[PDB]
RNA sequence: AUGUCGGCUCGUCGCAUCCUGGGGCUGAAGAAGGUCCCAAGGGUUGGGCUGUUCGCCCAUUAAAGCGGCACGCGAGCUGG
RNA sequence: GCCCGGAUAGCUCAGUCGGUAGAGCAGGGGAUUGAAAAUCCCCGUGUCCUUGGUUCGAUUCCGAGUCCGGGCACCA
C-alpha cells in the first residue's frame, strides 16, 4: 500500500506517476501502491 | 498371532466401513471445507489391503505345503515364480499386522522403564530386582542398546529403584504395555517358614524426548516501564527514572527493581529474575505434561496388578487380556513378544 | 485430443477397477455410471491384457460417454523393460536400471499408433528421453 | 543561590490520533473487526490501594491518547 | 560492576621449593551370620575446572575464561 520502495508485483501493474507522487496500479487492489 | 492376526483388525468390520468411506466420497457435495478427502484414500488403502492381506495369507496358506512339491521336486521355475512373491509375503504378514498396532503417536522413541517395589516390603524389593533382569535380558537379546540410569539396591534385599534407557526403534511402543503393576506369588524366600505371600511392583515406561533446554524471550513477549524510584536519594531519587519494571504479558508475571541507581543495571537484574521465575512456570508445566504420560492408574497396592506371576503353581495370568501361560520362568527372562502384541491389541482397541 | 465437452481422461489397470480412489468420483462427479463403465471397461481390458490403459472418457447430459483406450504410458513399457518398481526419485544421474537402443525401439513400435511420427527413430527418441525422465540410462 | 517529587490550580502547544469526521486494502457476507492514509475542531469520567510518578483493581464510556512547555506552573498553594 | 578467596577420586575435603598425589565416606571381591547391619581382611579408579604461556618438565608459577563463596556500590 504505502511505503518507501514502491515496486511491481505483477505483469499487470503500471508505474503511474501522478502529483509528484509515484503510485502503482494493478488489476487487483492488493497491489495498489503509493509512496510515503 | 499369524493365523489369528486377521480377525482383530476389523477383519469383517473394516470391509464394511471401507465402502462407507467411498460412500459419502462420491457425489461431490459442494466439496467446500476440506476434511475427509485427506483421510479419504489413505483410509481406503487400508481396506483393499486386507486382500493383499488375504493374498499374503493365501499365498502363505497355499504355502503350508507350498513345498510338498519341493519335497518331491527341488529344481524348476514354475515353482520359483510365486516364491519371489512368497518370501515378501511372510514379511507383510507380520507388517500389515504390527504396522496396525504400533500405529500410534510416538512409539519409535527410546523408552525408559522404572521399577519401584510395591507392597511386601523386602519381597517386593527383590521381586522388583527380578522384574529388572527380565526386560533387560529381553530388550538386550531383542537388539536394543540398554543403558542403566539408576539402581538403588535397597535395605535387606533386592532394590528400591531402577531406571534404564531402551535404545532402539519402537522400543517404547514395545515396552509400553508393560507399564503397570506386576504381582508375584510364591512362598517368601525371605519369610521364616518359607510361607506363601504375595508381592507387588510398579513398572513405569516413557519415551525419550527432551534433550535441550531453551528459554529465550522475545522483546514483544514483554513490556518495560520506568519510573522514579521510591526511597533515599535527595535530588537524585527525585528526578531520575532509575526504577524499572519488566512484565511478561503472556504469563502476566511482572518484576520490579530499584536495586541500584541505574535504570540499566535494574533492567538487567529485573529480567534476570523474570527469566528465573519463567523457567519455574516452564518446568511446572514441563512436568504436568510429561507426568500425565505415566498414566492415570497404579496405586501399587493390592488388586491393582495387570498380570500376576506364580511359581508354586507354574503360570502367569495377564488380567488385562485374560491370557495365562504356564511358564513363569521363561517369561521372566525374555519371553514377552507374545504378551506384548496382545497387550497392545487390548489397548489400541479403544483409541 | 479431438472434440471437447466435459471430458475427463484418466489411467486404469487390469480388470481391477471401480474403487472410488482411482476412478469412482473420477467420472461419477460429472454425472455418470460407475456401472456402465466398471464392466464396460473390463470388456476390453480383459481382451488386450492386464496393465495400464490410458482411457479418456468424454461426457454428455445423458451421463453418456466415449471411453477411448490407448497404449499404456510410455513410462510403463520402459519400467518392466528393466525390472523397476518405482521411477527413481531423482533422475539425471542414478540409473536404477537400464534399457538398450533396441529394447527402446520395440516399445516405440507399441506406441507408434498413438504418437504422430511414423518413423521408428523419431519415436524411439521421445522414449530414450523418457529414460532421463526416470533415471534409466540407455544402453548404446 | 537557576528551590528540588507527587498533588492542587491555571492552562497552552505538538501529532508520532484514544474517541468522534473522511478514505484505500482485507483472509471485507452482514453487524463486528484488522491494517495503512487524511484529519486535532472539540472531547478524553468517578472511585479503591500507595507520598508516589508508574501501575493493578472496581464501576462505567464514543474514548477513558501519548508527549513539549526549567520532566510548565512553590514572589500561585500544598509539603505526604 | 569493582576487589578478595576458591575448583583435586563418586560425596566432603588435605597436599608440594615446580617432577610426587592423599584422607573419612561411598563403592567392588572375600569373612563371620540362618539372613541382613555392624565388624574383619583385599582393593582401585583422578588431565588436580577451561584455555594460553614460561620451563627441559606445570596439579603446582604467571595472562585470560567459566561456575560458585565473600566484601563494597556511598554524597547528592
Ligand atoms: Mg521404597
Ligand atoms: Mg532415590
Ligand atoms: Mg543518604
Ligand atoms: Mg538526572
Ligand atoms: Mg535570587
Ligand atoms: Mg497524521
Ligand atoms: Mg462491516
Ligand atoms: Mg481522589
Ligand atoms: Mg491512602
Ligand atoms: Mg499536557
Ligand atoms: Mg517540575
Ligand atoms: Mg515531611
Ligand atoms: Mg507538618
Ligand atoms: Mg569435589
Ligand atoms: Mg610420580
Ligand atoms: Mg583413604
Ligand atoms: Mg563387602
Ligand atoms: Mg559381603
Ligand atoms: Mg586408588
Ligand atoms: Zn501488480
Amino acid at each position: 500500500k504505502v511505503r518507501a520502495s514502491v515496486k511491481r508485483i505483477c505483469d499487470k501493474c503500471k508505474v503511474i506517476r501522478r502529483h509528484g507522487r509515484v503510485y502503482v496500479i494493478c488489476e487487483n487492489p492488493k497491489h495498489k501502491q503509493r509512496q510515503g | 498371532l499369524a493365523q489369528r492376526l486377521e480377525g482383530l483388525r476389523g477383519y469383517l468390520d473394516i470391509p464394511q466401513k471401507e465402502t462407507r468411506l467411498k460412500e459419502l466420497e462420491r457425489r461431490l457435495e459442494d466439496p467446500s471445507l476440506w476434511n475427509d478427502p485427506e483421510a479419504a484414500r489413505k483410509v481406503s488403502q487400508e481396506a483393499a489391503r486386507l486382500r493383499r492381506t488375504v493374498d499374503t495369507f493365501r499365498s502363505l496358506e497355499s504355502d503350508l505345503q507350498g513345498l510338498l512339491e519341493l519335497m518331491e521336486e527341488l529344481p524348476a521355475e514354475e515353482r520359483e515364480a510365486l516364491k519371489p512373491e512368497l518370501e515378501e509375503a511372510a514379511k507383510k504378514l507380520d507388517e500389515l499386522y504390527h504396522q496396525t498396532l504400533l500405529n500410534f503417536p510416538h512409539a519409535e522413541k527410546n523408552a525408559i522403564l522404572t521399577i519401584q517395589p510395591g507392597a511386601g516390603g523386602t519381597e517386593a524389593c527383590d521381586w522388583a530386582e527380578m522384574l529388572l533382569r527380565m526386560y533387560t535380558r529381553f530388550a538386550e537379546r531383542q537388539g536394543f542398546q540398554v543403558e542403566v540410569v539408576d539402581l538403588t539396591p535397597g535395605p535387606e534385599a533386592g532394590i528400591d529403584y531402577a531406571q534404564i534407557l531402551v535404545k532402539g526403534e519402537n522400543a517404547y511402543g514395545l515396552l509400553s504395555p508393560e507399564a503397570g503393576v506386576h504381582r508375584l506369588v510364591r512362598p517368601s524366600p525371605f519369610d521364616a517358614s518359607g510361607r506363601r505371600h504375595t508381592s507387588f511392583a510398579g513398572v513405569e515406561v516413557i519415551p525419550e524426548v527432551d534433550e535441550e533446554v531453551e528459554v529465550v524471550l522475545k522483546p514483544e513477549e514483554l513490556r518495560i516501564d520506568v519510573m522514579r524510584a521510591s526511597g533515599p536519594g535527595g535530588q537524585g531519587v527525585n528526578t531520575t527514572d532509575s526504577a524499572v519494571r519488566v512484565v511478561h504479558l503472556p504469563t502476566g508475571i511482572t518484576v520490579t527493581c530499584q536495586t541500584t541507581r541505574s535504570q540499566i543495571k535494574n533492567k538487567e537484574l529485573a529480567l534476570k529474575i523474570l527469566k528465573a521465575r519463567l523457567y519455574e512456570l516452564e518446568r511446572k508445566k514441563r512436568e504436568e505434561e510429561l507426568k500425565a504420560l505415566r498414566g492415570e492408574v497404579e496405586p501399587i497396592e493390592w488388586g491393582s496388578q495387570i498380570r500376576s506371576y506364580v511359581l508354586d503353581k507354574n503360570y502367569v495370568k495377564d488380567h488385562r487380556t485374560g491370557l495365562m501361560r504356564h511358564d513363569p520362568e521363561n517369561v521372566l527372562d525374555g519371553d514377552l513378544m507374545d504378551l506384548i502384541w496382545a497387550g497392545l491389541e487390548w489397548k489400541a482397541g479403544r483409541r | 485430443m479431438k472434440k471437447v465437452v466435459a471430458v475427463v481422461k484418466l489411467q486404469l489397470p487390469a480388470g481391477k477397477a471401480t474403487p472410488a480412489p482411482p476412478v469412482g468420483p473420477a467420472l461419477g462427479q460429472h454425472g455418470a455410471n460407475i456401472m456402465e463403465f466398471v464392466k464396460a471397461f473390463n470388456a476390453a481390458t480383459a481382451n488386450m491384457g492386464d496393465a495400464i490403459v490410458p482411457v479418456e472418457i468424454t461426457i454428455y447430459a445423458d451421463r453418456s460417454f466415449t471411453f477411448v483406450t490407448k497404449t499404456p504410458p510410455a513410462s510403463y513399457l520402459i519400467r518392466k523393460a528393466a525390472g523397476l518398481e518405482k521411477g527413481a526419485h531423482k533422475p539425471g544421474r542414478e540409473k536404477v536400471g537400464r534399457i538398450t537402443w533396441e529394447q527402446v525401439l520395440e516399445i516405440a513400435k507399441q506406441k507408434m499408433p498413438d504418437l504422430n511420427t511414423t518413423d521408428l527413430e523419431a519415436a524411439a527418441r521421445m522414449i530414450a528421453g523418457s529414460a532421463r525422465s526416470m533415471g534409466v540410462e540407455v544402453v548404446g
